[PDB]
């Protein structure tokens, strides 16, 4: 994603700085989205959603 | 407790230990924390860092073992 810095980095570029052909690097990314989904972690996450 | 009828899936365990659960499949911590020590390690492939592991995500919640809860859930 782009926090803290001006992109929007692609998946190349970015496991070019972690060495993986761009799987690993979307397991990892998949990773801690799963991490992050879960309750207990993303209560306030969840209180941001707005509908 | 409200919280102990929350599944293994806020207790933020491994995966190894997530694979104890299926192969085990209690679903409250109410009902585990009615288990004990050596009852824990009487599962297969678990051993004592899983239980050291156990241990710590139940001191997290106030949770531990003995605790026998009745007309559960």
């Amino acid at each position: 994603f782009g926090i803290d810095m001006n992109t929007d980095y692609t998946l190349e570029e970015v496991g070019k700085q972690f060495d993986v052909t761009r799987e690993r690097i979307r397991q990892i990314e998949a990773k801690a989205l799963r991490k992050l989904r879960h309750p207990s972690r993303s209560e306030v996450l969840r209180s941001f959603l707005d509908d | 407790d409200p919280i102990l009828l929350r599944p293994v899936d806020d207790l933020e365990l491994t995966v190894r230990s997530a694979n104890c659960l299926k192969a085990e499949a209690i679903h409250y911590i109410g009902d585990l924390v009615q288990r004990t020590e050596v009852e824990l390690l009487k599962t297969p492939n678990l051993g004592k860092k899983s239980l050291t592991e156990i241990k710590d995500v139940l001191a997290s919640r106030g949770l531990s073992l003995g605790m026998r809860l009745e007309n559960w859930p």
